[PDB]
């Protein structure tokens, strides 16, 4: 039975940590991209 | 004059042929010939290497 | 959003490029929380207007902007830099309100990633002891691979105290008051003062901070400031904080407090934001508070001639001019902004632009009554006049 | 029980593949989109 | 006149040499020199800090 | 007219990290009579 305890644990530790790259991605399109898009578009 | 009122973009239209305008006197031939450049027309779709 | 307040401006103009800063803070405007802290690099461009016009590059906010006193910005050639004042944090992560704990020093430039520097205890090296450090609202200013910054705080103090206390004439305990004015709390042992700020050796990626006090016997109550470049010279600009209300700005040949001198003019005198009750023409001692910010900027190499934005209060918000002063003492002005509720504030930066002198201004207000105060900025020329008696 | 220790590695198999395509496009937002971007908004 | 035709961009070309064309008189120097101002030219490639 | 680019490696400030800097100029034709 510890084998599927293991298992959960090794699944978990990978998905959490792989998932960080989604906020940051999230965060950088909000934050950096969408803002600039606007004020090419006005200029335009 | 309002034949491009209702166009988005008026920069080319449709073909109106030439006509011998004046050319119809005796010994007077009318004709048509290409330009000498031949002019490149890049990115009309898109392509690979 | 009509919850967030935008304050505590900072403009200053380079070569091409301009740095400005901005505060956010929860609804007070003055004592809430700071929300976040902005700072903004881009150009002066002309897109065929009347008068010359921004362009933002770079927008950027500053991290963990809870534990932030104050910041500033100077700008350069193709360079930006930003200095902030930080406190100090309880064990629990907290910041404990009105506490010293170092500088951050960032350099902004094009296309480029912002890099951060740490000035802590071995690094900065300050003239007395300070319980809180400010940096003032103004700006500073680059010389070289130097950096020039205002600065006022708590100062501990062992020393009797003789305040400077010049007024017009007025009906020994008017210098009391004065004496009395500059201390915090009524303890002669803790004074608010101003300094100068230098940050030494900024190319070589480890910079480091040396300050130098003005004595009670040449300031009034510390206050926000500015460093100026006056062709080979510099110079100061000293906002109201007490009782006396007049201009206050010095000329140096260096950045020291022996050699500063001050300039005999009066206006503008600030009316907007005090507490104070003395009249305009004697300017009696008293104690009082001021809060406001209304600098200068300089038209010739002694600032005979000078442009300033006057403001005065009304029973419906604010009226305003902008007038330039010559060195005849006339002064000619012209009312501004009919539209607005009300305006609070002013900084002036003027530059080159079509052969001539332009200047921006940049001021904190509200166009309607019951709006949010927000930042706006405008622009005009200086017209080179000359004429026959 | 096997059939509990089998569904986790069918589970971890599926997600630990897809999530590669976050990485991937992580990686293009931030080195392709990003700086144009900031070369259009200067040009205009 | 046709040799540009094929060109995306005709802003600039391969060099072509300058000629004495002229000075070639008795006691007359045909030279090169450059010119005063040095331009910048930014953002040739990327950069960091 | 000729124009030419030159590429650069050095540094601006004394303490600065190498980068590298370009720059243009031209070529003028010149003819002078002794
Ligand atoms: C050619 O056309 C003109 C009108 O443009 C006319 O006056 C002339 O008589 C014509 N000549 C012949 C040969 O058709
Ligand atoms: C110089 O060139 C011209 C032709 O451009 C020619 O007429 C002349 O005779 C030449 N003089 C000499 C010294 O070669
Ligand atoms: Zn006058």
């Amino acid at each position: 039975l510890k084998a599927i305890q293991a298992m959960l644990k090794i699944i978990q530790d990978e998905v959490n940590s792989k998932l960080e790259m989604l906020v940051s991605l999230d965060q950088l399109v909000k934050t950096e991209i969408k803002p600039k898009v606007s004020l090419i578009n006005t200029a335009v | 004059d309002t034949t491009d009122d209702d166009k988005v973009d008026t920069t080319i239209k449709p073909v109106e042929y030439y006509k011998p305008d004046g050319c119809n006197k005796t010994n007077d031939h009318f004709t048509m010939q290409p330009g000498v450049n031949f002019y490149t027309v890049p990115n009309l779709g898109p392509s690979s290497s | 959003s009509a919850d967030e307040c935008y304050t505590n401006p900072s403009f200053s103009i380079g070569s091409s490029i301009y740095m400005f800063s901005q505060e956010i803070r929860k609804t007070d405007c003055t004592t809430g929380e700071i929300l976040s802290i902005q700072i903004v690099l881009g150009r002066i461009v002309d897109k065929g207007q009347q008068g010359p016009q921004a362009s933002p590059l770079l927008v950027w906010s500053v991290p963990n902007p809870k534990i932030i006193n104050s910041c500033a910005v100077a700008a350069g050639d193709e360079t930006g830099w930003v200095l902030c004042s930080v406190t100090l944090t309880a064990a629990s992560g907290e910041p404990i309100p009105h506490m010293f704990d170092g500088f951050w020093l960032y350099k902004f430039e094009p296309d480029t990633e912002v890099v951060a520097y740490r000035i802590t205890g071995f690094a900065y090296l300050l003239d007395k002891v300070y319980d809180s450090v400010f940096i003032g609202k103004g700006g500073g200013i680059q010389r070289g691979n130097d950096l020039y910054f205002q600065m006022f705080g708590l100062s501990r103090n062992r020393q009797s105290i003789k305040a400077l206390c010049e007024h017009g004439s007025c009906l020994g305990g008017y210098q009391v008051l004065c004496d009395r004015a500059v201390m915090s709390f009524g303890s002669e042992e803790s004074l608010i003062s101003n300094a100068y700020l230098k940050v030494n050796d900024v190319a070589s990626g480890k910079p480091t901070i040396i300050s130098q006090t003005f004595p009670p016997s040449d300031s009034y109550k510390g206050s926000n400031g500015r460093i100026y470049t006056i062709g080979e010279r510099y110079g100061i600009y000293l906002a109201p904080s007490s009782w006396n209300r007049y201009l206050r700005f010095g000329l140096t040949p260096d950045i020291s407090v022996r050699s500063t001198t001050w300039l005999k003019e009066k206006d503008p005198i600030m009316k907007v934001l005090t507490t104070c009750t003395n009249t305009d023409k004697d300017m009696c001692p008293e104690i009082c508070n001021t809060r406001g910010y209304q600098d200068i900027f300089p038209l010739s190499e002694d600032s005979s001639f000078y442009t300033y934005i006057g403001i005065t209060p009304s029973n419906e918000g604010t009226k305003s001019f902008v007038a330039v002063k010559d060195d005849a003492g006339h002064v000619a002005s012209i009312t501004i902004l009919p539209n607005y509720y009300s305006i609070t504030s002013a900084t002036i930066s003027c530059f080159m632009y079509k052969e001539e002198i332009w200047c921006i201004a940049v001021t904190e207000g509200r166009k309607q009554k019951e709006n949010p105060q927000r930042i706006y900025a405008h622009s005009y020329r200086v017209q080179k006049m000359c004429f026959n008696i």
